[PDB]
This record gives structure tokens, sequence and C-alpha cells, in this order.
């Protein structure tokens, strides 16, 4: 039978590391071609392939190449994806011999090399498509905004060259995208300040430490994270000292890593009609040291495929023989015709070359620190994520956050407090009016003169203004949202002083008379200093009118928010210190004539009230704190109020 | 003795970065063919000098390449100058272990000394050379290191280098930015980096839009820093590409003064060679053996280090001065050749033949700011030392090689005024209230028919006028303006003020009296002055709480960089400021009993007083005093008329009255 010496050579010595379960794919493969033996199919192939466990040593590889050549016979086509370094000894090789041949196994998207991927090729390639599955869960776990990180290892490195060509049409925010040698918590607040809700990683099962302890440490197990990873950052890795063992383990937990889809789900009678079933039944029992090396499927897959593309240029050769040498340039040609002619439904899948590329799925597992969710495989014909449904074990109901949160209101009132509020400074303003309905209607026994005099009605109408105008301005609490824009209520504490000061100026002038007659009518004297007491007021008034205290303010909250709301004038302060000195203006004859001494003690609650003004500019500093706080200043103002209002009352018990 | 053959591996790099040696190397060849001529010194074998086209057909090169591996005879080296497929080889080596025969890699690469075991080429890292620049940044003064480079594979084999001798430095590596095709965008980042000490690694073209970007930056300037090297051409830079758009004349006119260099290239004095030929001849064979375009000259100056190889070979020959039982296993004379490796190091002709650590060339290196681009190369690093010759060409910063982090400025840490109004009227003022006191006491010690008495009253209005003069020695120009003595001073002002502040209220303590008067013996308003100066010591402890006042101040630029801390002064916890408003408080409030009421004109007086206190006050409140260089003592003159009024009262009348 006519004999085919195949470049059945590759790194597989037991040290190689999985060129032992290479090894242990070869038997397989063997049994496979021992099939393809047993099918005989392709007669009068007899298959003689060229074996050489490559061992992995560069130079061993390099040697092999050489006997290859000059001992080895007519061998055909790249037993491979095995040693990255001869791999790309290949690489080069790719023409060599009028070379060219082709893997499939190794995603080193060094593999991009088309130009020197122009005489090779190879089919289980790079995951960065992955990202399509990504964007799959950019749509499954609906995220648009995220930034990742990565040991950039020279592969993952490339690896992150490979990211950012993901980032071709990334038609959703890729919110960051961070790297990493091994400065994993410093980066790790780097990106908690990227605002850590979702998280992909190159690195290595060993940085993987690292990675593990910097996430215990930010640990913001929940939509404030995401795991993303491959079982190239090693299988049983998690399974493999600074974070929680526990806080390990909940890193591992729901870990969302993904490799490839290794072998065809219906486990059906293969392309090769093999019942992919009995077919990996086979596969691990007459294995017989393991399952063999995890391309098991993808190995056997390449056998049963290298024997397609076989078959199909051996029709393609029929076209034409047997003689070809490294010469043979035609034959190339035809080894062209074949590779574009790669392409059947391949048993693990319709596998075909996407450009070489292995038509395929990839496993993709949410590890719940043991529940490897293998849930999603994107079906590279649609990238078909097909996720095993309710497999899902996610934290919250959360799909990828985008870098989201909630904007926290501040505003803070009561309303019912405040209603009871606005409720009793009402009744404290009525009954004020009625008190003095009374005393003027019935002022008959005008029998006040040389004491508080017959006119203080006069200063019982200025302390109802006072009263009054406080009311309402401090009825001006939470609602403004009619204006809130400057609202007026400007206009409104304004008038509310201003009655204040009215009151105040009221018993300021009487006891200024007073003492004055008491060294050794009038009352135009004592509307006249009112009167200019009010004419500074308005003087003020227009000044914070060009000031024109929007209900504006700053803080951010929980549970997420930010809060921001309160009135605050241009005159910082200006008009502040003019009100303080308006005030102490009065507050000095105040205690003035009670070092001079029955309207003492209103002078008394007037300077009480001032305590209360102060009282009030703390709450200024202070929310709905601060809106109690008002409350209770008005409380203090009708108090005062009242006070006054029982000195007469005494006139009442005497009436 | 018996020229045999011996198997030169040779592929001349018919394709190359430059394909021209790759003649020079039939040239060189001829070299060594003169050397296979000049053989007296041990003919004992020929070259079967393998000869091939490297041609860059790395792949196939590397095809036929074991096709000699497959081809007889027992061969001898590379035919390198450019890694990618000799680097591949040169891992490759021990397998056949044969002699790693590049010369022009400065290839960090050079540095696997793992796989790079029969490391073999002249060109070196100007790492090296950099660290000379380094040196020269050392020359330059400079410490504080702003770079970025087009990451070629190269440039990051650079990047590390860099790295390496920076490490090796320990100088500030101030910068360390990067480019991959056009970061202009870095270069804006540069500006944000805020440059001073710039320097950058691309290659011609690439230097190319580098010099766009650069233009157009504009940015030229003793900040700006064109450190380079000779790894583009002069016309690279000195000629223009019509793919640019920027200002030829403007980006010229950057390009003058542009620091770089090159190590020396080829033997720079024309001595007869080891061969003894004449580096002057040795370019007369260049011409000879250019049969093309000496323009079409690839590896010109390289073919320099090609012969030398040449000549490099024949050394180790005629060392050796048959063998040939090695296979590309056998490796008895391999190990002797690999000790004559390990003994690999002469003095060549171009240079003493300089074995490197992997046996690279090393010697001189001129060194040529583009010196009005005409590149002076004034520094000449004699690699044994990296001795640059200083020629000293050097039109720099200051025509000078400036140092890095080009940046130093002032601050105006405090300031004297010379206290000269200042110190005059503080002098005058001190003078006129000693006058007083002395006056007032002379008027004291007998008398009873003024007012009362007693002028003791008249002893706490010393006390006030005793506070003003302490603290115009106090706060004066004595403690951190014209004096230099803060580092005590300073400490000692943190008392000297507040002591004086301690009699301040003291006169008015006869009000409390007069408030008695007011209502109208001595234990009275002595017990009341005691109670203020209670008042006062619990404002003392708490500013003993709140001290450390002589701090610093005041945060501003200056106008050769400069800065201004604006007059760093007593500074403490405003806490005790608050203290002092309460102070002024009880001020007030005597204020407003003044208001209230002979010693009814002594009253009035004090109401004129309590007035100057009240503008004190002002002064108090205009601790913002933002010409503090100009602000303060208005209020000692203040103290300085009241206490006048004070005499003024108690002089003629009162004399009159109580005394006579």
């Amino acid at each position: 039978s006519p004999p085919l010496s195949i470049m059945g050579l590759m790194p597989l010595t037991k040290e190689v590391a999985k060129g032992s379960i290479g090894r242990g794919v070869l038997p397989a493969v063997e049994l496979a071609i021992e099939q393809i033996r047993n099918e005989s199919l392709l007669r009068p192939y007899f298959l003689d392939l060229r074996l050489y466990d490559t061992e992995c040593d560069n130079a061993k590889g390099l040697k092999a190449f050489y006997d290859a050549i000059k001992y080895g016979p007519n061998h055909l086509m790249v037993f491979g994806g095995v040693c990255p370094s001869v791999t790309s000894i290949i690489a080069e090789s790719l023409q060599g011999w009028n070379l060219v041949q082709l893997s499939f196994a190794a995603t080193t998207p060094v593999l991009a090399d088309k130009k020197k991927y122009p005489y090779f090729f190879r089919t289980v390639p790079s995951d960065n498509a992955v990202n399509p599955a990504i964007l799959k869960l950019l749509k499954h776990y609906q995220w648009k905004r995220v930034g990742t990180l990565t040991q950039d290892v020279q592969r993952f490195s490339e690896v992150r060259n490979d990211l950012t060509g993901v980032l071709y049409g990334e038609d959703i925010e890729i919110s960051d995208t961070e790297s990493f040698s091994n400065d994993p918590c410093t980066s790790v607040k780097k990106l908690k300040g990227n605002d850590v809700r979702i998280i992909l990683g190159q690195f290595d099962q060993n940085m993987a430490a690292k990675v593990f302890c910097c996430a215990y440490e930010e640990n913001m197990y929940g939509s404030k994270y995401q795991w993303i990873i491959p079982g190239w950052y090693e299988p049983s890795w998690w399974e493999q000292s600074r974070c929680l063992r526990k806080n390990l383990l909940a890193a591992m937990e729901g870990y969302i890593g993904v490799d490839f889809e290794p072998l065809s789900s219906k486990q059906i009678k293969t392309i090769s009609g093999k019942t992919p079933q009995q077919y990996e039944r086979e596969y691990n029992n007459k294995r017989s040291g393991v399952g063999p090396s995890k391309f098991h499927g993808y190995a056997y897959d390449g056998i049963w495929v290298i024997a397609k593309t076989l078959q199909r240029a051996m029709e393609t050769l029929h076209a034409s023989i047997q003689d070809f040498n490294y010469t043979d340039h035609t034959l190339g040609r035809i080894i062209l015709n074949a590779m574009n002619e790669t392409n059947f439904f391949g048993v693990t899948g319709q596998v075909v070359f996407r450009n070489g590329e292995r038509m395929g799925t990839i496993k993709f597992t949410q590890f719940q620190d043991s529940r490897e969710v293998k849930v999603g495989e994107y079906n590279a014909v649609a990238d078909t994520l097909e996720i095993i449904n309710d497999t899902i074990r996610f934290q919250g109901s959360e799909p990828p956050k985008d870098k989201t949160i909630i904007l926290e209101q501040l505003r803070k009132i009561s309303l019912p407090l405040y209603s009871i509020l606005s409720a009793l400074t009402i009744l404290g303003m009525i009954m004020a009016s009625a008190f003095l309905f009374f005393n003027i209607k019935n002022r008959n026994q005008k029998l006040i003169k040389m004491s508080s005099p017959y006119m203080n009605n006069l200063i019982i109408l200025g302390g109802m203004l006072s009263y009054a105008s406080i009311f309402l301005f401090g009825l001006d609490g939470s609602f403004v949202s009619e204006k809130t824009f400057e609202t007026l209520c400007t206009v409104r504490t304004w008038i509310l002083t201003v009655g204040y000061t009215t009151a105040f100026g009221a018993m300021f002038a009487k006891t200024w008379r007073v003492h004055a007659i008491f060294k050794n009518i009038k009352d135009q004297k004592l509307l006249v200093i009112v009167g200019g007491m009010l004419l500074i007021d308005l003087c003020i008034l227009i000044c914070w009118q060009a000031v024109d205290r929007t209900v504006e303010k700053y803080s951010m909250e929980p549970s997420i928010r930010p809060l921001l709301e309160h009135c605050e004038n241009t005159h910082m302060t200006i008009w502040l210190g003019i009100v303080y000195a308006y005030k102490g203006l009065l507050m000095l004859f105040g205690c003035f004539l009670a070092w001079e001494t029955d309207s003492k003690y209103i002078g008394m609650s007037v300077y009480n009230v001032g305590i209360m003004c102060i009282i009030g500019a703390a709450v200024s500093f202070l929310n709905v704190q601060f809106c109690i706080v008002a409350l209770v200043i008005i409380f203090c103002s009708t108090i005062t109020l009242c006070l006054v209002f029982v000195p007469k009352l005494i006139t009442l018990r005497t009436n | 003795s018996e020229r045999r053959a011996v198997y030169i591996g040779a592929l001349f790099p018919m394709s190359g970065g430059w394909p021209g040696g790759q003649a020079c190397q039939p040239a060189v060849e001829m070299a060594l063919e003169d050397v296979n001529s000049r053989r007296d010194i041990l003919p004992d074998y020929e070259l079967k000098l393998i000869h091939h086209d490297s041609k860059c057909d790395p792949g196939q090169a590397t095809k036929y390449l074991y096709e000699l591996l497959y081809n007889d005879p027992i061969k001898i080296i590379l035919m390198p100058g450019c890694s990618s497929v000799s680097t591949l080889v040169a891992e490759a080596a021990r397998m056949w272990n044969l002699i790693v025969l590049s010369y022009g890699s400065s290839s960090p690469a050079l540095s696997n000394r793992q796989r790079f075991p029969t490391f073999f080429r002249t060109h070196p890292s100007a790492t090296l050379h950099n660290p000379t620049r380094v040196k020269l940044f050392e020359k330059w003064g400079w410490k504080k290191i702003a770079t970025i480079q087009q990451t070629t594979e190269v440039f990051t084999s650079t990047l590390d280098d860099l790295e390496e001798r920076v490490k090796e430095a320990g100088i500030e590596i101030t910068f360390r930015q990067s480019f991959f095709s056009d970061p202009a965008v870095p270069v804006k980042n540069l500006k944000r980096q805020d440059a001073r000490i710039i320097v950058g690694l691309f290659y011609e073209t690439e230097a190319r839009k580098v010099f766009c970007e650069v233009y157009k930056e504009r940015l030229f300037g003793k900040k700006y820093v064109w450190f380079l090297i000779g790894w583009y051409a002069d016309n690279w830079f000195k000629i223009y590409d019509p793919s640019i758009n920027c200002t030829v004349d403007e980006m010229t006119e950057a390009v003058e003064g542009h620091i770089t260099t090159e190590i020396v290239m080829l033997n720079p004095a024309n001595t007869r060679s080891i061969s003894n030929m004449t580096s002057q001849e040795f370019v007369e064979k260049l011409t000879k053996r250019l049969k093309r375009h000496p323009e079409e000259t690839g590896g010109f100056q390289e073919a320099p280090l090609a012969y030398d190889a040449i000549w490099a070979l024949a050394l180790a020959l005629n060392k050796t001065s048959r063998l040939e039982d090695f296979n590309y296993n056998n490796q008895t004379i391999t190990d002797q050749i690999y000790r004559a490796m390990n003994s690999s190091s002469f003095e060549g002709v171009s240079g003493h033949v300089v074995f490197d650590a992997s046996g690279s060339r090393m010697a001189w290196t001129l060194i040529e700011q583009l010196q009005g681009g005409s590149y002076k190369k004034i520094g000449y690093y004699d690699s044994t030392k990296d001795d640059l010759s200083w020629s000293k060409t050097d039109k720099w910063i200051g025509g000078s090689p400036p140092a890095d982090q080009t940046l130093v400025i002032k601050t105006f840490r405090f300031l004297s005024q010379k206290l000269f109004i200042s110190v005059s009227v503080l002098s005058s003022l001190g003078i006129v209230l000693a006058v007083v006191c002395l006056s007032f006491n002379i008027y004291n010690s007998h008398v009873r028919y003024i007012q009362n008495s007693q002028p003791n009253l008249n002893n706490l209005t010393a006390v006030g006028c005793s506070l003003a003069l302490a603290a115009v020695f106090p706060l004066g120009l004595d403690g951190y303006h014209i004096g230099r003595n803060q580092f005590p001073f300073v400490c000692q002002a943190r008392l000297w003020l507040l002591g004086l502040g301690f009699s301040l209220g003291y006169g008015s303590m006869f009000t409390k009296i007069w408030w008695v008067h007011t209502v109208f013996e001595p234990w009275k308003l002595y017990a009341t002055v005691g109670l203020l100066v209670g008042m006062d010591v619990l404002t003392l402890a708490i500013w003993q709480i709140v001290d450390p006042l002589h701090r610093t101040i005041e945060t501003f630029a200056k106008e050769i960089l400069p800065q201004l801390e604006h007059c760093s002064s007593r500074k403490m916890n405003t806490w005790l400021g608050i203290f002092y408003g309460y102070k002024g408080l009880l001020l007030l409030l005597g204020i407003f009993l003044a208001y209230e009421t002979d010693h009814r004109a002594v009253g009035m007086a004090i109401y004129n007083v309590a007035v100057l206190c009240l503008i004190t006050a002002p002064v108090t409140m205009i601790l913002s005093s933002q010409q503090d260089a100009a602000f303060a003592f208005a209020s000692l003159a203040i103290v300085f008329s009241s206490y006048i009024t004070l005499v003024v009262l108690f002089v003629p009348k009162m004399r009159r009255l109580i005394t006579r």
C-alpha cells in the first residue's frame, strides 16, 4: 500500500508536559488512525506517520527539523500546536521545503502571522472572539461600560493586544482597560477607583494568587465586581497567602472563566459516525492512562480531519502521483487546494476553517468555587453563546452593571410635624390678632401714662407684624418647587426679620424715651426710629436682591445616593454680619435698660430670640435637623410674643 | 601552513537592513581573502568560505542554512549583522554549536547569554553610551530623566536598557513615556508632563513624524530637549519629506543642537591596521571594491567592522596558530575555541578589539549635538572609561549642558520693609512714651488736691503705654524682618506680643468705680482690674494651648523660576483668635458703659480713647493683612495719641488743682 510518510512529530516526551498527554492522545489518534486503518479508507494509503515526539527542547526540535529533512523521509504536514517557540520555528518553516502545513491546536494568535501563516495553518485559536460571547454577555450580562486589566504575560500581553483587537467595533463603553504585572492591590485600588463593577483578567494561575488576594481586599462581591478568565489560567487553580481562604473560595465562587468547548455536545455518531459519546467512552477508556490531552476531543478530531482533508486532496490528486518531493511546488498548490478546501461538517462541529479558524464553540463557566457552570458556548457559527439556562449562579439577578449607581437626593422634612408647625404658627398669629382686637376694641381705660403707657397698642401692633411675618417665613420650609429658585422666599424671610426688628425697635425706643426721661408725642420719634430701621432694611434688601439662594447644596449619599439642596446668597456673610450688627444695635440698649432697672423681661425675651437666631445660623451649618431647628426657633419666637402678651394679660386679670 | 579551506559559514544579507555590506562582505571577504592571502601568521588553513546570500530570506535563508548544516564542510561562523533569523540561529547554535558571528547587532537581544552562549557581534547597546549619556547627563548635571519612544521592539529592548541604566544610574527617571505611531497626544501629555529634560527613540521616518509633532508642539526651549543618538540619518532630519506638513524652517531651527551621537564606528585615526592598512587606506580599498554607488554603500561603516571581523577570525586562528574532528556535536575543539573566546580580546585597528561581556565592541564614542545641525561631535566616550573627550563645542542651554529638572523657584518667605518708617516711628514713639512716663512720675509722688487724692489710674495708663512700647519691640522688625534670627527669634517671638497684650486695658479700670460713680474703697476697683487680668490669664492659657504661632505663609509664585512663600509668619490656632474677639467684646462692653456717662472731661478723653481702641479693632480684623509688609502698627500710634490726650488732661489744670 502506498505509504503516507506524515510529518507526525511534535513535542511529546514524557517530560513534555502535555506532550506526555500528547502521546496520551497519540494512541487515540493512532486508534483513530487504527480506525482509519480499520477503515483502510483511502487505500492504498499506508499511513507511515514519520513520528517523533519532539520533546519540546527548542534545540531538540531544531535537530529534529534537521533530521526530518536529512534523514527524515517524505513526511506530510504539521503534527503541531505544541511548542510556541518551535512553533514559531515552524512558522518560519512554513514554505521551507517548498513547505506548507498546518497544526490546529494552539490559540497563540501569534499564529496570526498570516504573512508567515501564509504557508501554514491552524484552527483552534485565540478566544479573543469571546468578546462576542462577551458581547452576547454585553447582551445577556447586559453591560456596555466595562474595564479590565491583565498580568500582561508576553502571551497575556499579546492577549491584551488581542483585547485591543476585540475593542474593534466595541459598540459599548470600554469603561477602562487596565493591566498589571504583579501590582494587584495597587491596581485593585486603582480600579476600585475605576468604579469596580465587573472584571476580566489575563494572568497566571500563579498571578491568580495575588489576583484573588487583591480581590478579597476589595471583596466587592456583588454587581460591584465580575470574574472573567480562562482555564488557560490553569484548571483547578482555584482548587490549587493573604486572602481569606473563605474569601478565596468567594473569588472562586462566581468565577466566570471559559475555555474551549472540548467536544460536540451532541455526543452522537460523529462526522466519522463515531458516537461521540462512545467516542469519548473509548477515549478515556482505551486511553487507559487518562482522558487524552485536553485537546483529546480536538486531538482525535484533528486525527480524523487530517484524514478528511487527506481524502479530499486524495480526490483532488486522483485528478492527476505518489512521487512528490519537497520540490513538488505543484503538490503545494494541491495543498492550498485542500486548504481552501479545509471545511466540512467536522465531527466536534461543522469544522471549517474561517481563515483557518476552527468552526466551533467555547465552554464558558461561572465557577461557584466548585460549581463551574460551563453554561455557555458561543457557537462560532453564530458565536451563538448557547448558555445552559438556569445554570446561572448569579449573586443578584444583576446582569453586569455598566458602572451605574443611584442619584441620592437630599431634601429632608417631616411635613407633618412641619404641618403641625404651620398649624401652630397660624394659631399664634390668629390668637395675636384676637388679643389685639380685644386690647384695642377694649381700649377705654387708657389708664397707663407713667408706666408702660396707654399707647403701647402700637408696640403690640409691631409685635403682631413680627409674629405673623415669622409664621410665614417659617412656614416657608420644604416644598418651594413652585418656584424654589431664589423663590423670593428670600423676601419672605426679609419681611419676617422686618416685622421682627420692628417689634424689637418698639420696646427699644420705648425704653429709650424711658431711660431718657429717667435721667432728668415722642411716639413720632419712636416711629422715626422704626422707620430708619426699615430703611436700612430695604437698603440691604435691594442689596441682597443684587445677590439674587436657590435651594442648592451638595453631598454624596448612600443604598447609593447623592444629596444636594440649600438656599445660599451671594453675600456669603456680608449680609450676615449686617444682620448681626443690626441686632447688636438693639441688644446693647436691651442690656443697658436691663441695668437701668415691665418690658425688661420683654428685652430679655428679645435677647433670647437673638440667641435663637444664633442657633439658627448653627442649623444653617447643620437638615431636617435644621428644619426642626427652625421650627423650635419659631416656637421661641411666638413664645416671646405670648410672653409680651402676658404683661398685658396682667391687666385683663386686673380687668 | 597548509591552507586547508575551512568551511566559513557565510550568507550575505543580500537583502538586509543595509543590503550593501552584503557586497562589502565579499570586499571584507576580499579583505579576508587578503587575510587568506596574508595567511603568513598561520596559513595552516584556508577558508572554505561557504558563501551564500543571507538575502533577508529569513525562513528560506534558514532553509539554505540547514542545507549548509546539511552540507559539508565542518563550518565556522555566521555571516550576520542583523538579528531576526540570525538571532534564531543564535538560539539554535549549541545543537550545532559554531561561531556566533554577527557584527552589526547592538540588539539587546544579544543579552540572552543563556541562549547567547557563543555570542559574537561588534555592535552593542548605546545604553552604555546612554550611561555615558548619563555621564553626559552628569556632564549635563542632569539627574531627572524624561523620555519616550515609538515603541519599536528595538525601542522596546531600548526601554529595557534604559531601565537597566536608570537603575544602575540611580538618577531620577523623571519620566518614562513612549509612542507607537504618533504620540502627539502623549506629546501634549509631555507638555502636561511639563517638559524639562527630554529624550525619545524612533526610526528616521518615525523620527520624521516625530520632529513633525515636535515642530507642531513648538515647545522648543531649554525646557525641550532633543537628546537622541545616531539611529536616524542627518538628512533624515536635515532633508525634509513631502509626506510632512509642518514648517521645515521652524522644524529645521528645532533640529539645530539636537543632542545625539555615535560610537567610533571605525578606526578614528588612519594608522596602519593590524593588517598595516591605513584607515585612510581602508577607505581607499573601500572605494576600490566600491564597484557600485558609494551612495549605495550599505553597511559602509559596517564594512569596517566587516574586514575587522575578518582579521578577528584570523586572530582566533593564529591564536590556535587537523583539529577538524568536531561535529555539530563533537565538542573538544569546540571548547578549545570557546576558551579562545573567553580569551577573545585584542587591539584591532578599527579599535582596540573590544570584547564586551558577549564580545561586542567598545571604544570612544563621538558625541554631537546637532550643532547648528552641523552636529559637532564634541565628545568621544573612551568606552574604556567611556571617557568622553569633551571637545566642548556646546552651543546649548546656556551654551551649556544644563541639568535636568530645569526649574528653580524662589519663595517670599518673609519681608522687612527695612521697617524704615516703621522702626523710625517706633523708636520715636518709645522715646515720647518714656518721656511722658517720667513726666507724670515727676508730677506724681506729691499731691492730693486733684479730682480725688491719687493718680493710681496714671499707673494703669503707663501700663498700657508699656504694652504699646513692648509690642513695638515684639511685633516690630527683629523676629523675622530686618534682623535674621527667627529659628530663635520667631521661637522667642511666640511669647513677645502675647506678654504685652496683658496691660492693654489697664487704665480703663477706673470706669468701674466710674460706673459706681455713674451709680453716684480702692479694694473695689482693685478687684475689678484683678478680674480683668484674670480673664486675660484665661485667654493666655487658651493661647498656650493654641500655640505655635511663628508659622508658615503664604502660597504664591514669583518671577529663572520664582515662587513666593509669601511671608511665613505668626500663625496658630484661630481659637485664640476667637479668644481675642472675646477680649475685644469685653472692650466694647466698656465702650458702651462709657457711652452711658474734669473726671467727666476725663471720661470724654476716655471716649476718644475707646474710639481709638475701636480703630485698632479693625487692624485686628485686618489680620488678612494682604500688605502685612505695609499694614501693622497704626494702632501703636493710636495708643501714642491716646496717652498723649491722657497726659494733656493730667498736666496743666491738674497741676493747678492737685499740686499748684
